[PDB]
């Protein structure tokens, strides 16, 4: 919508506004499938590592492949959720499944601290991150952009916390947040799965929070949940994306698709999470077990994650 | 709901609902309230001023 | 995807750019034109006095404003007609043309109200 | 540049009071609504409050208009307004006022205005439906003078 | 499914009510500037040379 | 409709020529290729080994038989995958092969039954 | 309008006054199209071997 023009009463002239638009789009979806076997020969004169007269049980195989495989799972699981926050799906191997920014076609926005620099402004970067989280939300509906998680790196997270435009400004207040963040310890978060507590910081109404998960492929290679791509490791990074709370339950954001599994009996029903089949060999020479899964993780509004940068340029 | 597939008129595929995006429209001042309604009836008005010292 | 995105098409312009017509019981401010071999038509475009499109250095030679959507492939518009419809006189409507490349649009303006075409300023 | 200012900064960095310590490191969004955002900017200092506004509308030809911004500045420039609460003079000299005109339609001469007018016309031989929407009207102060502008600029 | 009329009716009354707002805004912000202008830029009231 | 008609196509064929295969947990029978950039593939047809279609003069070099329709221009398979798939052993498919022009079927078919494949009669 | 999506009738009839009481207009519309789904089932006849 514009802003209407002034025009002469006794000319009778007047404007009129122009139509809309509409267009679709399509997704697909990313497969994954594993395999696994049992045989007798693993059975046989296998002394228990524990003790030294004790013969292992096919129980105990079992118990550890099956969790092993559910591990696996979990851990694919929480990459493909994390490379769906960051607005690109990729599998572990390159492979490019969804481009959210292209099909969207809506640009990244990024955000410099430049924490290297004494003089920078912290607060014009943190205002800017909310006059874009809050404008370009475009639903129609108050916005209140104070709601929003940040994840940050660990040298992200330092470079922050040394700043001398936080540490006089903490310092200068008799308040008991200022003396736990400068001599307490900052360790009062949640629970990642490895720690107890995560650090947390608290400055301008924004709370930082540091992750510091990674994984390994199937070829040596770490992959960095937090860390952006093909930024140097050296540079402090992270990313901010709205809460739950920001648009309401009515308008959720992150969606998960499943799809059916390709055997017999499932041509047309509804996808469940996992799938786990059991195939018992042929002459009793052993089992057999398979687990399959079908899912793309999408995000509906692209253009509410943003990412930070320690440096600026 | 079931819909036409992409390029094929013989399969189907599933159509997720709509998105939509509205321009932003604001009113702060509006809302102040300062200004009062005078509704006239002719297409000019005009009025007195004075003073002293 | 293959590329990682994938776009179905946009939806063509239907016609809403009509606002003032001459009324007739035989239509007064509407010509009918024969396509022309594998040529795509939309809403909006300019057409010469034989069907085809306006180029660059030839505005003076616009007759009309197409106002159906033809397709090529199927030789039938998106009404199932076997022919392209357009106003060239007495009609108001909105500023929505499409011209080629390099074309003018103030030249075409100025050509096609001699014909008594006006056109509205539209809001963004 | 008014936030960053030294003689603001450390004014209020030696203040040991809840207010202090608010506007320093928590968050100055406490403001109402401006229709897009939940809260604004606000700022007290020397006893008055700012607040921070942001407005933008299309014109058709496609540049943008601020609001707030004043003629012939570049943004680059802090610049401002300040105008009279309704309570300084009090209610019974209401300072704004706007004039609603009548419409040149038949039946309307000499009638009282209106902010809307919305009329709607069934084109000839049944073809579709036509609309109409008026207004006439004109914002205007008995006081200008009481019209501040502040900048952020060292003329 | 198809649309309807009433759909369309509903739609460009929201949009010209919109507009008009929009507009309505604009206006009282540049009277409390001082003088004035519409979006063309001409000029209607200068109430500092109005009131000298 | 123009010029007297107007057919929206027939329904590509549907995976049904697989007669028997001996399954396994990693699809032993079953290959992967990845889609040349602008070749139309379909289910019955005769791949090389470098995924290009067998033409005439090149019978003894086929490798596999298509089983899945994919499209060039949205580059996915009509189930939303990347890559193409063939039987290149150890198969009983039904006698339905699609050929390019001038390619000999006998070649063909004695070169895949080396591979351990085999082709069960027909009817109409 | 108001026909933009009801069914097809067989034909339309409509009247009109003209601007100034100076007479009266029809119009007639139709729109239609005979079609067979067996076309293999008609046959021609001649009358002469050739």
């Amino acid at each position: 919508v514009s802003l209407l023009d002034a025009v002469d009463r006794d000319s009778r002239k007047a404007e009129t506004s122009a139509p809309e638009r509409v267009r679709q789009i399509s997704f697909p979806m990313m497969y994954f499938k594993e395999v696994e076997s049992i045989t007798p020969d693993e059975i046989q004169g296998v002394r228990q590592p524990g003790t030294a007269n004790e013969l292992t049980t096919e129980a105990v195989v079992r118990a550890k492949k099956l969790m092993k495989i559910r591990t696996k799972f979990d851990i694919t699981r929480e990459f493909l959720f994390m490379q769906a926050l960051k607005g690109k799906v990729v599998d572990a191997r390159g492979t490019l499944y969804a481009d959210l920014y292209k099909q969207f076609d809506v640009e990244k926005k990024t955000v410099y601290f430049d924490l290297d620099n004494p003089n920078a402004d912290i607060d014009a970067s943190i205002e800017e991150l909310r006059m874009h989280m809050e404008d370009e939300a475009k639903t129609g509906t108050v916005i209140n952009g104070e709601e929003i998680h940040v994840v940050v790196d660990r040298v992200f997270f330092s470079k922050l916390v040394k700043h001398p435009k936080i540490r006089d400004a903490y310092l200068a207040q008799q308040t008991p947040l200022a003396w736990q963040q400068i001599t307490g310890s900052l360790r009062t978060g949640g629970t990642d799965g490895v720690q107890a507590h995560m650090n947390t910081f608290y400055y301008g109404g924004v709370k930082f929070v540091q992750y510091n998960g990674k994984f390994k492929d199937k070829r040596g290679k770490v992959h960095t949940l937090v860390s952006i791509d093909s930024v140097a490791a050296t540079v402090g990074v992270g990313h901010a994306f709205p809460n739950v709370s920001m648009l309401g339950e009515a308008n959720n954001i992150f969606e998960v698709a499943y799809g059916p599994c390709p055997k017999m009996g499932y041509a047309n029903t509804l996808g469940q999470e996992l799938y786990v089949f059991e195939y018992e060999k042929d002459r009793d020479e052993g089992i057999d077990f398979e687990a399959h899964s079908y899912m793309l993780p999408y995000c509906t509004r692209p253009q509410l994650l943003v990412d930070v940068r320690a440096d600026a340029k | 709901m079931l819909t036409n597939s992409e390029k094929s008129r013989f399969f189907l595929a599933d159509l997720t609902g709509e998105v939509q995006s509205i321009p932003n429209t604001y009113g702060y001042i509006s809302n102040l309230g300062l200004f009062r309604s005078a509704p006239i009836t002719q297409t000019t008005f005009l009025m007195d001023l004075t003073d002293w010292d | 995807a293959y590329q990682g995105f994938t776009k179905l098409g946009n939806r063509e312009p239907l016609n809403d750019i009509i606002l003032w017509e001459q009324i007739t019981p035989t239509g007064h401010s509407r010509k009918e034109y024969t396509p022309q071999a594998s040529t795509e038509y939309r809403v909006g475009e300019v057409l010469k006095a034989d069907g085809t499109k306006v180029q660059a250095g030839e505005e003076a030679q616009a007759d009309s404003v197409c106002i159906v959507n033809f397709y090529a492939d199927l030789q039938l518009s998106y009404h199932g007609q076997l022919k392209v419809v357009g106003i060239h006189r007495d009609a108001e409507l909105k500023d929505l043309l499409t011209l080629e490349a390099s074309v003018d649009a103030a030249a075409v303006k100025t050509a096609l109200a001699a014909k008594g075409i006006d056109f509205v300023p539209t809001g963004l």
